[PDB]
DNA sequence: TATAATGGGAGCTGTCACGGATG
DNA sequence: CATCCGTGACACCAGG
């Protein structure tokens, strides 16, 4: 019913470890490591690959995919070959296969105990923009790095290490996700800066700062145009959704007009005008009205040069420069007698 | 063994070793077989009795179970569990309807039709039409089920600029990223070894962005 | 969309959908002969029901500080039967320490004694067992060092062993069994002939 | 990147009819 | 063959 109701209830099934329990899966995990780094100093395979293979039998033909650094397509098939080669191995090298499979059996077990303190610290950076269901996977993953960092040999509880990974890995999803509008981490850090300096501000001032007194307290390279243009850049959109009145039968989007599509009088009068200026074309003699046709675009789009309408009608490019200049010539003597183009010109 | 070298213990002379006071004691239903020779499966296999367990095929499987090799003990344990294939979600729901055979289905529903009772024979009636209605049209039950999610056009759910200079958007902008957000974090834990519980939530959650 | 279209096609209840929609309860494909009644296709299982059949039934107790377990390592268990003066097992199978917070070795150790007593109360073998009498004695008799040296008494858990030194080198090395009640202390200086110890009545081998 | 930290927290208060579920 | 429950639907234009 309740999904974090649901996912509350599935952690407290993997009970809390014991110092014990805990500093003995990340020993476990540890050497599991170590033996995957053997393997493929023995093998001579990629020992992403060993990993993989390994991880994949722990966790059962239920769970198998392409790992994108991988350079072959891991199916059941590969693997299978792949732990044929693991197979026919000696005792004292195969012990290092049996000693990797039960470090990834450990590390499955060490993400699982340790799942609740994600909760706990991710409870308290609800509101910033992610739902907490989505703050509590991404303190997972952080859990899943905190893990594979471990160094149980400094005596630490890996509560003191795995907190650290948890927030980063909170505080960069809110970075990356939050915004519609997605900006770069750096670029986040420095508008939170500002919201702060100038909530500190007002703090001691009893009023909204200004640009300036921001600028002020941000140091030096801040004026106050680029505090404005931080607070510009920082804009949230609005949704067009947006309730406009009591009655439920106005949305705020209803009255942005459409400005892309053009209008039915800016069409009629594109059409019109390329209907008179065929007109004042036709009043030439064909080949100039083809000359201004192919230096302007009408006929295929781009703008030919004086060399390739010259080519084309197989004159000079001075000669096609030069009946150009009479054909725009006797376009302005028409267009002063007559004045039918001149409106178009706004 | 212990942390630093001059923690550990080494044995002065010969002799035997005996476990008093453990921290915790873990009972299991598991069954024993100790080895002396190079052992043939590693941990975390599953097998089924009559499968060699270690000594090039001198000592074999009893019971249905997963290896737990014990390179302490010299034991090659096996816990009793099956190979049972249970999912859950929309791809256990849409392998169910990608075998099922329309027209198998149909006959059993029409001679549930001439069952005396009123309720099975209605019961049958509804779950027919259902049945007759994917056969007469062409389409598979199984395309209840997405795969890939469409995407509308942009410019029916726009990203515009109002006079203010300001950007007015829709809300599908926001639900699209939502699912896309959680697709990709599933694809990355999948991507990784991440365990049950947490992709279990991964999937639960984007099964909610769908909806 | 009541009544669902997907489930009125599979014979699935709207909350059976939901269950296994929303990750809440498993459904079988191919049970592979499970066995809860065997496990028949498209059957719920909850997640303890699915974890006791996919990954077996197990289960952890906690021992006090200081308390030594009833049972011993690798040794099978039967349901009832109490692991430890406070602590019942629930189910059977396999038991297995997960730490043992105190090793004990007992080491091997092959070496030469003596003793001497008289004949009229020996128990004549080619070997002793342990427990076995070695010795009847009908009045107490004084066994008398037969070297001069220094005392190393080293007390088992029950019966003693006696060396000598004399430049530090070891120069006997007597045997009381039980029995026997050294009249030595650690270190002491010894000449020839002087009581090292006293039986009474029946002597026997210690049990280790 | 290392002391230890291990299960959330609102919710806020129609009126009817209909078809399906259950009991 | 009933009761209980979850889910639909509940006027138009105008300005907002
Ligand atoms: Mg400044
Ligand atoms: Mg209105």
């Amino acid at each position: 019913s309740d999904p974090v109701r649901q996912y509350l209830h599935e952690i407290g099934q993997v009970p809390l470890l014991t110092l014990e329990e805990e500093v003995e899966l990340a020993r476990k995990v540890e050497e599991g490591m170590e033996a995957i780094k053997k393997l493929s100093e023995i093998t001579g395979l990629d020992p992403d690959l060993i990993r993989e293979v390994v991880r994949a039998k722990i966790l059962g033909s239920a769970r198998v995919r392409h790992i994108p650094g991988l350079k072959e397509t891991l199916d059941p098939k590969t693997v299978e070959e792949i732990d044929q080669k693991l197979k026919s191995l000696p005792k004292e090298h195969k012990r290092y296969l049996h000693i990797a499979r039960e470090g990834e059996a450990a590390r499955q077990h060490l993400i699982e105990a340790n799942l609740r303190l994600v909760v706990s610290i991710a409870k308290k950076y609800t509101g910033r923009g992610l739902s907490f269901l989505d703050l509590i996977q991404e303190g997972n993953q952080g859990l899943i790095r905190a893990v594979e960092k471990f160094e149980y040999k400094r005596r630490f509880k890996f509560s003191t290490y795995a907190t650290w990974w948890i927030r980063q890995a909170i505080n960069r999803a809110i970075a990356d996700q939050a915004r519609t509008i997605r900006i770069p981490v750096h670029m986040v850090e420095t508008i939170n800066k500002l919201s702060r300096t100038a909530r500190q501000l007002q703090q001691e001032l009893g009023r909204e700062p200004t640009y300036e007194e921001i600028a002020e307290a941000m140091g030096p390279g801040w004026d106050a145009k680029r505090v404005e243009e931080t607070l510009k850049i920082a804009q949230e959109p609005v949704s067009l959704e947006t309730p406009i009145g009591d009655e439920k039968d106005s949305f705020y989007g209803d009255f942005i007009p459409d400005e892309h599509l053009p209008s039915p009088v800016d069409a009629a009068t594109q059409s019109l005008l390329s209907e008179e200026l065929e007109k004042a074309l036709s009043k030439l003699s064909e080949r100039e009205a083809m000359v201004l046709k192919l230096r302007k675009g009408l006929i295929d789009g781009r703008e030919h040069t004086l060399e390739e309408v010259g080519a084309f009608f197989g004159v000079t490019r001075e000669r096609i420069r030069q009946i150009e200049n009479k054909a725009l010539r006797k376009l302005k003597y028409h267009e002063s007698r007559t004045r039918k183009l001149r409106d178009f010109l706004d | 063994a212990a942390i630093d070298p001059e923690e550990e213990v080494i044995a002065e002379a010969e002799g035997v070793v005996h476990l008093h006071e453990p921290a915790s004691i873990l009972v299991v239903k598991a069954r024993v077989y100790p080895f002396e020779d190079d052992v043939e499966v590693s941990t975390g296999d599953r097998v089924a009795p009559g499968d060699v367990l270690a000594d090039g095929g001198k000592v074999k499987s009893d019971v249905y179970g997963r290896v737990e090799v014990d390179l302490v003990r010299n034991v090659v344990r096996v816990v009793e569990s099956y190979d049972i294939d249970a999912r859950m979600g929309a791809e256990a729901i849409q392998q169910l309807l990608k075998e099922l055979d329309l027209e198998a289905l149909e006959k059993e529903l029409l001679e549930e039709m001439k069952h005396p009772s009123r309720a099975r024979r209605a019961k049958a009636r509804k779950r027919l039409e259902v049945v007759r209605a994917f056969l007469d049209s062409g389409n598979r039950p199984e395309w209840m089920i997405l795969e890939a999610v469409p995407v509308l056009p942009p410019d029916l759910r726009p990203m515009v600029q109002v006079d203010g200079g300001r950007f007015a958007t829709s809300d599908l902008n926001d639900l699209y990223r939502r699912l896309i957000n959680r697709n990709n974090r599933l694809k990355k834990l999948l991507a990784q070894g991440a365990p049950e519980i947490i992709i279990r939530n991964e999937k639960r959650m984007l099964q909610e962005a769908v909806d | 969309d009541v009544p669902s279209k997907i489930g009125t096609l599979l014979d699935l209840s709207a909350t059976e959908l939901e269950q296994v929609l929303y990750f809440s309860k498993y459904i079988v494909l191919d049970p592979k002969g499970a066995i809860l009644v065997p496990v028949e296709k498209r059957q719920l299982l909850t997640d303890e029901e699915y974890r006791e059949l996919r990954y077996g039934k197990q289960e952890t107790y906690p021992l006090p500080p200081g308390v030594d377990a009833l049972v011993k390592d690798g040794e099978e268990v039967v349901k009832g039967q109490e692991l430890a003066p406070g602590v019942v097992s629930r189910l059977d199978g396999v038991a297995l320490y997960r730490f043992p917070r105190r090793v004990r070795v007992e080491y091997v150790k092959k070496e030469r004694a003596g003793l001497r007593l008289p004949l009229a109360a020996w128990v004549e073998k080619e070997a002793y067992k342990p427990g076995e009498i070695l010795a009847e004695l009908p009045e107490p008799y004084l066994f008398r060092a037969e070297e001069e040296g220094v005392v190393e008494l080293k007390e088992l858990e029950e019966g003693a062993f006696l060396v000598l030194r004399r430049e530090d080198e070891p120069v006997a090395t007597y045997f009381l069994p039980v029995g026997m009640t050294p009249l030595v202390v650690h270190g002491e200086i010894v000449e020839k002939g002087q009581p090292l110890a006293e039986a009474k009545g029946l002597l026997r081998m210690p049990r280790q």
